[PDB]
């Protein structure tokens, strides 16, 4: 089913210094009482004991929400692309319940990870790309990628059983992600109140 | 979905609050006001405009190529005035540069849309080519001292046609092959645009002093001016075409590429039909026409009538429809009712966009009103008739009110008379008093 | 009937291009790149902000007088029918009944 | 934008593949991708295939009229108009123009090049004849009888090609004068690829 | 009132006029007019615009 | 449809004809004091004395 | 009240601004993908941009030429690309066609400077533009320094794409090169922006322009990280977000800024006002006044 | 406009005639015909006589008589200018152009002609109309003798025309390169098969 | 009520105004640093200026065109000589800097009239003349069409000078030629002032 | 504004004197001052001397420690401009230049020349920013590699302008058309001669 | 409400462009120069004579109002607190006492 965009998800447009004003202003915010649709990592056969889901390649239509909740990290990123076929462009940020890795590079995902896979006694930190995820014959540029870059949000929290929305959108040609930290006590809510 | 906020800042700069203005007519209050206070009465919150439901355009009678396959390989390039007038007919527009636009040096059109131009059927089109310089392409618009901009053919806003220009350094003379086109400087006998008339008269009898004194009308010059070709850079070519779209009585013989779509009446369309193009709802003629007189623009320059390019019949076509946004609202101290106004129209065709959307559900985020109640102002949805009255409370219009006196929700529930749900009605003259003449 | 004229007043400042080549917004937008374009859009709009302007000022002075109008009919209802009037040929002529 | 230059085309037969060649100001032909327009109504200014600026995703219009490469080389690049898979309804005159690029009769971004996807026709007869494109330098005529016919109306001193016979000539007193060559380096888009400096 | 009638772009050529009237006819009897008269479609009128 | 249109007022015509008639009605019934407190009955030779 | 002088500072760390990148004519090329460098901690000779104001093309966007002598600014970007005239113009709200609106694009509402000089010399592999192509329409709504691999088809027509194939039922590709001078709007450019960047923290890159720093609590034109006033210079009287430091009133004014000098946070009140009463008798005696 | 092409002028005696060739941009060549500007250091400048189309109806004003003739032959798409029945008042600097319009004082037309009338007080090439404009690209010079001013100046990189002599230069990096052009191709006469293509 | 005429007029003396030099298309040079002749007590030849239609600018201020010839000038100067395209641009006020209104600049103030076209005879003295030569400052402020040479500096600095020196701490000695094609809009035009 | 030749310049021990050579431009040659600019990859152009016409009145800034020294002749004019008591400190960059002028890159003035004082080696330090290795290498070409690799990826049909060699080449319509080799004619920065011309 | 509005509708209009593309004065004096400052400059204050000359029109027809009143209360002062009026509704519903 669906939750509501119950008057939340409103970002800074501007970094002006107001003060004890109203304006009116438009920009790609979330439409209040929206449909805000779930995924689950839905449950397919050949299981293998490796728990094996799928996952389709989501539309990105003038700019998304998206939120999350974490309880061991279990989330290990996200990727924002096209066909995510390693043969083409694509924005790779790795948890991997450490510091974020910011980087802009040919790279896929499908629903099987090969290093991504998840702690025990792999990884529990790590600063690079997946490196099982190139299929050579790259050529991608950038000016504006650091790998250890905002370490002000970290891929680790402090507590769990937290929601992180973030909105994603692009403006002025930057790259922006605004998001706000709130707790919940269940995974089924989200807040009733002003974000 | 890019919509307008109502944000609230606080001291410290922080977004504490906000209205999303394109959620409710509420909202729309409230983004209305620039405030999060509404106090009890009506607004005018927005208005309602359908939104197209086609873009008709039609396809030629006859498809065959455009015969400009001609004339940029190498041609005549005859004077600014008298042109290579190239008869475009029976054929699938290839008006299509204009379509898809290029960069162009003059892109300026009248009477026809450039853009639309492969909707938009034709029954002639003459393509008249020329070629000029910088120095002579600024004289295709009206001032300026020149040799052209200040004779005959500029580009009135009257015509029908457009001119196309676009920087090539390809094709040179071939310009001043005319002769049998050539017209009066100095007239005794008026000037009539455009003569071909190259007379015969012989003077030394002036008007103005004359005959050494540098006086007018002591000589009979007459002009038609070519192009010089290009002696050094700045004196720059550019090509020139004049579509010389002809938007009368005929059937159409040139228009798109694309499908034909066929008339689609009572329902708000994009149409493109003689010149005459907009967004409106397209019916068939009750008005009466000359032959001459087969397309109309009104006073207010919007589409009034246009003749069919394909079939025989004229079309009366009249602007899509909208009206007012009317809310009934109380105070912001009490809990909020919205019931809305549709201003001016029945209660069979209530929707916002009628069989077309704003990109958000039928209504604005219900698909459906409920609670309707015809009135003599428009169409009351949210709100229904009562048999019982006040002498008003907030008035609406045409001896119809409506009331909210804290009846958990009146001009936001169904109708009630045995229970306090008392909600819209025609107003009572008060009550009659008994008196009887003695 | 003067507010059908001053409407018909508006109709007409639509025939009137401030300036620009044409009346018609859209076709401006479409026709012209928009250092031509927004400028024509621009006279358009604050000449038809001055229409209005004029129609509005126009019609709550008219709405003044009408009132003051309405407050006289107000006064000969009161002091003519609902009441007898001790002014002077102010209902009528001559001693009013 | 105004000024393609087309080559390539002519007689072919269904299936198989043929290259188109062209030239065009750094506007157009500097792209990493160009892609192909036509003229010829029932396929008329359509982009229905096209490929990736790296890798080798091969995309189209869900009309399935081919799927075409773009031959592009990230190393000095220019590029070369690879159709495979040819159906009749691909014979059209040709443009040689930017993915985005909209060439099209009316005003004619050059005259493009004939593609017949059957015997007989071609580009004024085989395709292998005369019929330019457009000028470059400053004023420019077609043909030989272009100008010899009614050149005339020309001030001495001009400088203008005949881009039909490539001839570089000057306007002087009462006639013409030939530059011709001094040297004479191989068409462009020779060989982009190894001079990778 | 006159309504359009030609609207063609051919041009123009109007300074001076003639009437192109066939006040001939093919008999020999002059006696016999058919268009010999000089108030028939000789007789017209000439305004200024 | 350039946005001028006209709403019709709260007391249309037929309501100020029905205000008007009983006010007519009271007029001669009454006198004034209708208008000043609850409606009397004074014969109307009485009320032109 | 009048300003009294204008106020021109200094920043914390005054070093030498690298600005040869673009005024040494280093590299132009690679539009989204630009060779520059980071101006920031330091005093900015904009030597170059102050005493000519000649070029080819010189349009600043939210300042004009030779101003830059007076404002400070959080960062400044020096920059560098080549494309031709014809999209030159496209930088500002230029023209219609397929010389695109999008091969960089620099609104007012962005402050910087762009100059297009011809002196093409020293840029190699600029003349095909590869290594990067970027989309005309998308999905995710293009904005200048985005780079698109297209697998899917934009349909978005006035008559709708998948029968009549009109407008925007295609695959926008884009990667633009040059070529050089040939006749009018054949010719290209070089390309410096200089991006002046006026967000929250402290300006960091200021003029050589006097030292006027610290002089407050009298009126004074103020030059403070782009943003400029008159007023009386103060320290802050009111509690802020961090990441919103510089002020916008109603009015769209500024109020407040942050120091370049210092970690506060400044606030500038308006210079004193009062209305003048006049008051004089006739002249049938002399004329006194006695002022309100 | 500017940079007409004339061919006549000289010393010619009282009485009989002169005629005048002339060749000129669509703005001159389509009007009228061409006809005459003169003036003189003791004459003011005025136009002499012009034609409504080869008739035998010519014009003059009374400021200036003489039955002057303009005619057009269709042997070479030129115009004729003939003067007839000259006088030493007739000494002049000539322009041949249509009637409509007028050079300024603050440009010049062409090179012009100069016409003495028993004298021989003109006809003195390096002065007023011996001196005048032709055809260039970027710069040209009258003679490499006014061309040398170059050689005065930090000045190179010009793309020069000696406009006057039809000879081809570029001013390069200390130096001028002295470009060969081949031969003469005489103007021919006027035949329509161009639009044959 | 209309008018049916104009007043007609006529100087005292028939001689032709001597605008021969620069008619010839000669002595073109520098841009402050004029070929400037006195036109007076003759009659004009502005007619066929006004009927030539023509220029790139013919931007007149103070004088009516097309009506010319009734119009008597007490003194006419014809200043002749070649800037480049750039320059031409910014013939007309309000121009970027303090430094462009010493480049070149003809005020709206200014009585006269531009004449600006397409041609590109004389190239060379545009910067190598000696007489050509302006200051930027003046501590009487010098206004345009002005020249001199000075022993004193205007020195006031955006940053008090010596030690440190700002901006406006130049010597203000200025003259500025141009190599056309080594660059773009260093193209010559001729222009004429009257 | 665009084009200045320098050279002279060196490594010279603080004290002495040092010259430049200049083929001085009309930019600088004909001011009532023409003294120096210096630069160096750490700091943007700056004025550093001057003159007043005819007299001993130099001016100098504080931009050098030098007391260099301007004298001009004022027939048959030339500029003599000697740097003088040279220290550390004055190691830049040096152009010709009177205290105003409009320098860019985009206004070249060529590369200038390098003088060092008491480095006991070459180079240009003092660096804060890029000037890299300058190089060659250009869609705008600046070599003879560029004439033959880079011809190919331009339009048939353009004028190339070679800033290295002031000299123009033609790309043709399948080909090239190379200009003829001619005179090296050395550029004074005046001489008496104009007038005559 | 109606003076504190029309007070804060006038500050607010400082937000308008009205077809400038800056609405701060001291930014466009202080950063811009003439090519484009004269622009928004002869823009603006057209655009803010137009907002202002509506300040005042408002201004000037709220004081008639008023004045309309004052005079009316005025009158009634004098014809309803001083003796009696012989008005009927004027001095109240009812009698006139």
């Amino acid at each position: 089913a669906y939750t509501n965009s119950f008057t939340r998800g409103v970002y800074y447009p501007d970094k002006v210094f107001r003060s004890s004003v109203l304006h009116s202003t438009q920009d790609l915010f979330l439409p209040f009482f929206s449909n805000v649709t779930w995924f689950h990592a839905i449950h397919v056969s050949g299981t293998n004991g490796t728990k094996r889901f799928d996952n389709p390649v989501l539309p990105f239509n003038d700019g998304v929400y998206f939120a999350s909740t974490e309880k061991s990290n279990i989330i290990r990123g996200w990727i924002f692309g096209t066909t995510l076929d390693s043969k083409t462009q694509s924005l790779l940020i790795v948890n991997n319940a450490t510091n974020v890795v910011i980087k802009v590079c040919e790279f896929q995902f499908c629903n099987d990870p090969f290093l991504g896979v998840y702690y025990h006694k792999n990884n529990k930190s790590w600063m690079e790309s997946e490196f099982r995820v190139y299929s050579s014959a790259n050529n991608c540029t950038f000016e504006y990628v650091s790998q250890p870059f905002l370490m002000d949000l970290e891929g680790k929290q402090g507590n769990f059983k937290n929601l992180r929305e973030f909105v994603f959108k692009n403006i002025d040609g930057y790259f922006k992600i605004y998001s706000k930290h709130t707790p919940i006590n269940l995974v089924r809510d989200l807040p009733q109140g002003f974000s | 979905q890019p919509r307008t906020f109502l944000l609230k800042y606080n001291e410290n700069g922080t977004i504490t609050d906000a209205v999303d203005c394109a959620l409710d007519p509420l909202s729309e209050t409230k983004c209305t006001l620039k405030s999060f206070t509404v106090e009890k009465g009506i607004y005018q919150t927005s208005n309602f405009r359908v939104q197209p439901t086609e873009s008709i355009v039609r396809f030629p009678n006859i498809t065959n190529l455009c015969p400009f396959g001609e004339v940029f390989n190498a041609t005549r390039f005859a004077s600014v005035y008298a042109w290579n007038r190239k008869r475009i007919s029976n054929c699938v527009a290839d008006y299509s540069v204009l379509y898809n636009s290029a960069s162009f040096s003059t892109f300026k059109c009248y009477g026809v849309s450039p853009t639309k131009l492969n909707d938009l059927c034709f029954t002639n089109v003459y393509a008249d080519s020329f070629v000029i310089r910088g120095d002579e392409v600024r004289q295709i618009a009206p001032g300026q001292t020149g040799k052209i901009a200040d004779y005959n053919y500029k580009l009135p806003d009257d015509f029908t046609g457009c001119v196309i220009a676009w920087n090539s350094n390809n094709l040179d003379s071939k310009v001043g092959g005319n002769y049998n086109y050539l017209y009066r400087l100095f007239r005794k006998s008026n000037l009539k645009p455009f003569e071909r008339d190259i007379s015969t008269e012989i003077y030394q009898a002036g008007s103005t002093p004359c005959n050494g004194v540098e006086g007018f009308n002591c000589y009979f010059p007459l002009q038609s001016y070519g192009f010089q070709p290009t002696n050094g850079v700045g004196y720059q070519p550019y090509r020139v075409v004049v579509l010389s779209f002809e938007l009368l009585h005929a059937p159409a013989t040139v228009c798109g590429p694309k499908k034909s779509t066929n008339l689609v009446k009572n329902k708000c369309v994009n149409f493109n039909f003689n010149g005459l193009t907009g967004t409106g709802v397209l019916t068939e003629s009750n008005k009466k026409f000359l032959p001459f007189q087969q397309f109309g623009r009104d006073i207010a320059d919007t589409t009034d009538a246009v003749r069919d390019p394909q079939t025989l019949e004229i079309l009366d076509i009249t602007p899509c429809s909208f009206g007012g946004v009317s809310v009934i609202t109380p105070g912001t101290n009490t809990s909020n009712q919205v019931a809305v106004l549709y201003q001016d129209v029945n209660c069979t065709e209530v929707p916002v966009a009628i069989h077309a959307d704003q990109l958000t559900p039928t209504w604005r985020v219900y698909s459906t009103g409920s609670n309707v109640f015809q009135t003599r102002a428009g169409c009351l949805i949210g709100a229904e008739h009562v048999n019982n009255s006040y002498e008003c409370d907030i008035p609406i219009g045409a001896g119809i009110c409506a009331s909210y006196q804290t009846q958990t929700n009146s001009p936001r529930a169904a109708a009630s008379v045995a229970s306090q749900s008392i909600i819209a009605y025609t107003m009572s003259l008060g009550a009659e008093n008994s008196v009887a003449y003695s | 009937n003067q507010n059908a004229q001053a409407l018909n007043t508006l109709v007409k400042q639509l025939s009137s291009n401030f300036g620009a080549i044409s009346s018609v917004l859209n076709d401006i937008l479409s026709r012209l790149d928009p250092p031509e374009a927004e400028v024509q859009i621009d006279r358009l709009i604050t000449g038809r902000l001055q229409s209005l302007q004029t129609y509005v000022t126009q019609q709550l002075i008219r709405a003044a007088e009408i009132r003051a109008s309405a407050n006289l009919a107000a006064t000969k209802m009161s002091e003519c029918v609902l009441g007898q009037s001790k002014r002077v040929d102010f209902c009528g002529k001559g001693y009013h009944l | 934008q105004v000024q393609l230059v087309e080559s390539g085309g002519g007689l072919v037969q269904a299936g198989g593949s043929l290259r188109l060649s062209c030239a065009a100001s750094g506007i157009i032909f500097g792209r990493n991708a160009m892609g192909w327009y036509r003229q010829a109504p029932g396929k008329e200014r359509e982009l229905v295939a096209g490929i990736t600026r790296r890798g080798s995703i091969t995309y189209y219009a869900d009309s399935v009229k081919g799927r075409f490469t773009i031959s592009r080389d990230n190393a000095k690049n220019t590029v070369y108009l690879q159709m495979n898979s040819l159906k009749p309804e691909d014979t059209a005159v040709y443009y040689c123009a930017a993915d985005p690029a909209s060439p099209a009769p009316g005003d004619y971004w050059g005259q493009g090049t004939q593609v017949t996807v059957s015997s007989g026709a071609g580009g004024s007869g085989g395709s292998s004849g005369s019929d330019g494109a457009s000028g470059s330098r400053v004023t420019a005529f077609s043909n030989m009888d272009d100008m010899l016919q009614k050149a005339h109306l020309v001030i001495e001193g001009t400088f203008i090609y005949l881009r039909d016979s490539t001839e570089f000539f000057i306007r002087v007193r009462d006639g013409w004068k030939k530059l011709q060559l001094g040297e004479l380096i191989p068409i462009p888009a020779d060989s982009p690829p190894p001079p990778a400096l | 009132a006159l309504e359009p009638l030609v609207d063609l772009p051919i041009g123009i050529n109007i300074t001076r006029f003639q009437t192109l009237l066939a006040l001939h006819r093919s008999y020999l009897t002059p006696g016999d007019s058919s268009s010999g008269w000089t108030a028939g479609a000789a007789a017209y009128y000439v305004g200024y615009l | 449809f350039n946005g001028l249109t006209v709403l019709p007022p709260l007391l249309t015509d037929e309501m100020i004809a029905q205000y008007t008639s009983a006010l007519l009605a009271g007029t001669i019934t009454s006198g004034w004091t209708f208008g000043a407190g609850p409606a009397l009955q004074i014969p109307f030779p009485m009320q032109m004395a």
